[PDB]
RNA sequence: CUCUUAUCUUUAAUCAGUGAAAUUGACCUUUCAGUGAAGAGGCUGAAAUAUAAUAAUAAGACGAGAAGACCCUAUGGAGCUUA
RNA sequence: UGGUGAUAGCUGGUUACCCAAAAAUGAAUUUAAGUUCAAUUUUAAACUUGCUAAAAAAACAAAAUCAAAAAGUAAGUUUAGAUUAUAGCCAAAAGAGGGAGCUCUUCUGGAACGGAAAAAACCUUUAAUAGUGAAUAAUUAACAACAUUAACCAUUGUAGGCCUAAAAGCAGCCACCAAUAAAGAAAGCGUUCAAGCUCAACAUAAAAUCAAAAUUCCAUAAUUUA
RNA sequence: AUUAAACCUUGUACCUUUUGCAUAAUGAACUAACUAGAAAACUUCUAACUAAAAGAAUUACAGCUAGAAACCCCGAAACCAAAC
């Protein structure tokens, strides 16, 4: 329940999604020493980083396709303007 | 079987969501010409790895250590 | 299937709601009145103009043919029973020489139209049947009662 | 189905908040239904697109081939345009990226409530 | 038989002695309506319901049953006989 | 008794665990409970494109067949060896017999531990793990009809001509006019025939596009706090 | 599950067989013992030796030798011989 309202506020519909409750460490040493990163958090980080790399690659590939498109239209333009003799 | 009010709303929501899908599919960022060959290099490289992996089958090697290690089963206190 | 039945309901058209129902609407303009009935105006206008004094007596369920005979009977008296439907009688005052005789011409009653001051002839008609309510004659197109008619029929 | 369905109108742009110029580059698609009891062609497309797991985020290009493929499976997916308020992530920030449900991929996560 | 009744013997019931057979998935073994294949003690929905016993009757569930009964067929088999 | 553990394509039974892959087309058969051939699957080897998709062009008539480049993607072709499977069920489409419904042929889908009452075949559902967490999907319930028609009166010609005894508005039969304020040469009634009952006449009322069979009823109830 | 044996909640006996279904149909009083897959011609695999191999008879222009790897049970009506 409440997923619709959470989306309205910009939060994840399920509290178990992206949030401080899930992402943040759940404990720390009494001495104050920071706790080791959670295996799930590290696992989740790897997938998020991998997806980000895919986004960069796809955007870079799309950028090349956009430029290479114009480059192909520059070859036609120069081909049209030709002379001899 | 008279239709419950809840069911009608759910179907309407699905249609409305599908309508949004139509709109976001109505603006192709890249034209047909640009798409051609944009991923050609990647596809060629991927298939080469597939062929190399596919044709890598062979029987496995045999080592002396396997036969010699079996003799260790007789180890005991001195 | 259940899903198919849902589609049928969806096809139902959604109509908007009018602000006010026609009965409870504020008084709107209405089509202009038209005089259809127009012919009857000339007939009553001519006879009333011709005859100054119009003796009046509520018809006692008299038959149409009797009026034809009574028309001829008054022709002996030099008077005419020229009467017409009363639905177009009320608009007579609207388009005629006078406009104030509407209350006098309330109900459907015999109209005895006479142009000549032959008092004896008019009374003799009254002598035929007195029991029917005789309102009186508008001597000189003036409102008169039954007793007033006698007071001014002279 | 007539092509007019996929021809947008000015009112449609306002409703969905999509600019006819500078169209969004990447589609966000998640499977929300099962392919069981569906014809083989529908099943094949879902497997090809990689949407085997429901509610699984996928990054795809807004290109005609992808657009044609997405149209076939339109009813089983939700399409959202990706947004980059801070631009593309850098190599150093690749580990700090986070995608929000609103469709915005932040390149820096500061662990502070938006409030 | 109208029109049944009475008595006696056997059986019956009680005490004591001796003591089988068919049968048997397990059963803490209900009623109504539904559902189903003609079909429900065991499912669905209602209802009823101290525990344990004791004594009686055979109408129905178009009761359960067999290789019972009758007639006819086969470009079915097989066996037998030939002129 | 022996041959004899006769034979039986038939009936019945046929004893530990775990991992992987996995049944239902065409041709012939005393063949349809089986077997052979193609096809599949499968093992090994050779080495490279395959599947979805696919513009335009034809072909047909005036979304599949064919398949440039792509794109999404990872299998595919050939050679050698080899079997097993080759009988559904129901739902839903398209046809053909037909006229109900059925009888078929073709395409599509299914095998909950959720839901539709119980519910192999319908709907929501990617596998299965512990936890006294969380967001969601399908989900047997649903909320009488009217926008010309309500009061009053009914005279005279001609009982008009027609075989009708007679038929006068009103048995048949006619054409189809007048006076009148208003009378139909008659609209339903009555009819020995007519007298006669009203409707229309005139006057005077007042209005304005469909809904929500025989044992014993069978949850109980319930119209308004966002 | 539970403080609590019973109450509340959930759940249509088993094998075989029918359609991958039984509210069909077969079989079962229970206990103990007994009660049903058996063969190497060729292949793959493991090794010996190699234009050779095998302790005689076999095969061979990489073959040849050895080893391992396999295919149930009970039950008719009958038919025949010899005695009684
Ligand atoms: S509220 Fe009824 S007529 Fe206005």
């Amino acid at each position: 329940a409440g997923g619709q309202w959470r989306l309205q506020q910009g939060l994840a519909a399920n509290p178990s999604g992206y949030g401080p409750l899930t992402e943040l460490p759940d404990w720390s040493f009494a001495d104050g020493r920071p706790a080791p990163p959670m295996k799930g958090q590290l696992r989740r980080k790897a997938q998020r980083e991998k997806l980000a790399r895919r986004v960069v690659l796809l955007t870079q590939e799309m950028d090349a396709g956009i430029q290479a498109w114009k480059l192909r239209q520059q070859k036609l333009q120069e081909e049209r303007k030709k002379e001899h003799d | 079987r008279t239709v419950s009010f809840q069911a009608k709303e759910s179907m309407i929501r699905r249609l409305e969501v599908e309508a949004e899908n139509h709109y976001w599919l109505s603006m192709p960022y890249m034209t047909a010409e640009q798409e051609c060959g944009h991923a050609a290099e990647r596809r060629a490289q991927a298939f080469e790895a597939i062929k190399a992996a596919a044709t890598s089958k062979f029987p496995k090697h045999r080592y002396i250590a396997d036969q010699l290690d079996h003799l260790n089963i007789s180890k005991k206190w001195s | 299937h259940f899903q198919r039945q849902k589609l049928m309901a969806i096809t139902e058209y959604i109509p908007p709601k009018p602000a006010i129902n026609p009965r409870c609407l504020p008084p709107p303009p209405k089509p202009p009145k038209e005089e259809s009935v127009r012919l009857l105006r000339q007939d009553i206008v001519a006879v009333f103009r011709d005859n100054r004094m119009i003796a009046v007596c509520q018809n006692v369920a008299l038959s149409a043919e009797d009026k034809l005979l009574l028309r001829h009977q008054l022709r002996k008296h030099k008077i005419f029973i020229k009467v017409f439907p009363s639905q177009v009688l009320k608009p007579f005052l609207e388009n005629s020489k006078y406009r104030n005789l509407l209350p006098l011409f309330v109900g459907h009653n015999l109209l005895l139209v006479s142009e000549e001051p032959k008092v004896k002839e008019m009374v003799r008609v009254l002598k035929s049947v007195p029991f029917l309510p005789l309102l009186g004659g508008c001597v000189d197109d003036t409102i008169l009662s039954r007793q007033g008619l006698v007071d001014y029929a002279k | 189905i007539p092509d007019k369905v996929f021809q947008p109108k000015p009112e449609d742009h306002e409703k969905y908040g999509g600019d006819p110029q500078n169209p969004h580059k990447l589609h966000i698609v998640t499977r929300i239904r099962s392919t069981k009891r569906r014809p083989y062609w529908e099943k094949d497309t879902i497997k090809m697109l990689g949407l085997q797991k429901a509610h699984s985020p996928q990054i795809h290009k807004n290109i005609p081939s992808v657009n044609a493929k997405l149209k076939v499976v339109k009813h089983l997916i939700r399409i959202q345009p990706l947004k980059l308020p801070q631009g593309l992530p850098t190599e150093e920030t690749m580990s700090s990226t986070c995608l929000k449900s609103t469709g915005e991929l932040v390149v820096q996560w500061h662990l502070k409530p938006v409030e």
